[PDB]
Protein backbone atom coordinates (compact mmCIF):
# COMPACT_ATOMS: atom_id res chain seq x y z
CA UNK A 1 0.00 0.00 0.00
CA UNK A 2 1.31 3.93 -0.66
CA UNK A 3 0.08 6.85 -0.82
CA UNK A 4 0.83 9.62 -3.44
CA UNK A 5 2.75 11.59 -0.87
CA UNK A 6 5.78 8.61 -0.47
CA UNK A 7 3.77 6.94 2.28
CA UNK A 8 3.85 2.95 2.08
CA UNK A 9 4.38 -0.45 3.48
CA UNK A 10 6.05 -2.81 2.65
CA UNK A 11 6.30 -7.10 3.17
CA UNK A 12 8.71 -6.72 6.43
CA UNK A 13 5.61 -4.68 8.28
CA UNK A 14 3.14 -7.22 8.48
CA UNK A 15 4.78 -10.64 8.42
CA UNK A 16 8.09 -12.21 8.04
CA UNK A 17 9.65 -13.97 5.26
CA UNK A 18 12.65 -17.09 4.97
CA UNK A 19 13.31 -20.09 3.73
CA UNK A 20 11.54 -23.00 5.96
CA UNK A 21 10.64 -26.19 5.11
CA UNK A 22 7.32 -26.74 2.23
CA UNK A 23 5.99 -29.52 3.97
CA UNK A 24 6.28 -29.96 8.12
CA UNK A 25 4.44 -33.41 8.52
CA UNK A 26 7.23 -35.83 8.39
CA UNK A 27 11.04 -35.80 9.72
CA UNK A 28 12.93 -38.63 10.07
CA UNK A 29 16.33 -39.26 12.46
CA UNK A 30 18.84 -41.64 12.75
CA UNK A 31 20.64 -42.61 15.87
CA UNK A 32 19.51 -39.64 17.30
CA UNK A 33 20.83 -37.60 14.80
CA UNK A 34 19.33 -35.30 12.69
CA UNK A 35 18.65 -36.92 9.05
CA UNK A 36 16.76 -36.75 6.07
CA UNK A 37 16.88 -39.28 3.45
CA UNK A 38 14.89 -40.86 0.37
CA UNK A 39 12.72 -44.03 0.28
CA UNK A 40 13.26 -45.85 -2.86
CA UNK A 41 10.36 -48.15 -4.25
CA UNK A 42 11.00 -50.50 -7.31
CA UNK A 43 8.84 -50.62 -10.47
CA UNK A 44 7.02 -53.41 -11.35
CA UNK A 45 8.55 -55.49 -13.39
CA UNK A 46 12.35 -54.47 -13.47
CA UNK A 47 15.01 -56.78 -11.69
CA UNK A 48 15.22 -55.80 -7.91
CA UNK A 49 19.00 -57.12 -8.44
CA UNK A 50 20.33 -54.89 -10.75
CA UNK B 1 50.48 -54.88 -16.87
CA UNK B 2 49.38 -51.73 -14.64
CA UNK B 3 51.90 -51.08 -11.66
CA UNK B 4 51.55 -47.37 -12.51
CA UNK B 5 49.57 -43.48 -12.14
CA UNK B 6 51.70 -42.13 -9.19
CA UNK B 7 49.40 -39.38 -7.58
CA UNK B 8 51.27 -36.16 -6.62
CA UNK B 9 49.38 -33.75 -4.11
CA UNK B 10 48.82 -29.98 -4.59
CA UNK B 11 50.06 -27.09 -2.58
CA UNK B 12 46.28 -24.59 -3.44
CA UNK B 13 48.16 -20.99 -3.60
CA UNK B 14 46.62 -17.58 -3.86
CA UNK B 15 44.12 -17.07 -1.35
CA UNK B 16 43.48 -13.01 -0.51
CA UNK B 17 43.85 -12.52 2.94
CA UNK B 18 42.44 -9.38 3.81
CA UNK B 19 42.20 -8.33 7.58
CA UNK B 20 39.51 -5.90 9.20
CA UNK B 21 39.60 -4.00 12.48
CA UNK B 22 37.22 -1.28 14.22
CA UNK B 23 35.88 2.14 13.22
CA UNK B 24 33.63 4.83 13.58
CA UNK B 25 31.06 5.60 10.65
CA UNK B 26 27.93 7.40 10.73
CA UNK B 27 24.73 6.03 9.07
CA UNK B 28 22.16 7.01 7.03
CA UNK B 29 18.71 6.50 6.11
CA UNK B 30 16.59 7.00 2.81
CA UNK B 31 13.03 8.19 3.32
CA UNK B 32 10.51 9.16 0.18
CA UNK B 33 8.65 12.43 -0.41
CA UNK B 34 7.82 15.25 -2.09
CA UNK B 35 8.78 18.80 -2.84
CA UNK B 36 6.57 21.68 -2.12
CA UNK B 37 6.76 25.22 -2.61
CA UNK B 38 8.01 27.15 -0.08
CA UNK B 39 5.15 29.81 0.05
CA UNK B 40 2.36 29.46 -2.71
CA UNK B 41 -0.64 31.71 -2.61
CA UNK B 42 -4.01 30.55 -4.90
CA UNK B 43 -5.26 34.05 -5.90
CA UNK B 44 -9.45 33.67 -5.10
CA UNK B 45 -11.62 36.94 -5.42
CA UNK B 46 -13.24 39.03 -2.70
CA UNK B 47 -15.69 40.55 -5.19
CA UNK B 48 -18.37 39.79 -7.59
CA UNK B 49 -18.64 40.79 -10.89
CA UNK B 50 -17.09 39.83 -14.74
CA UNK B 51 -13.27 39.90 -15.39
CA UNK B 52 -13.43 42.64 -17.81
CA UNK B 53 -9.25 41.82 -18.50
Amino acid sequence: KVNPDGSQVRLKDVADVGLGGQDYSINAQFNGSPASGIAIKLATGANALD
Amino acid sequence: CGKSEAPPPAQTPEVGIVTLEAQTVTLNTELPGRTNAFRIAEVRPQVNGIILK
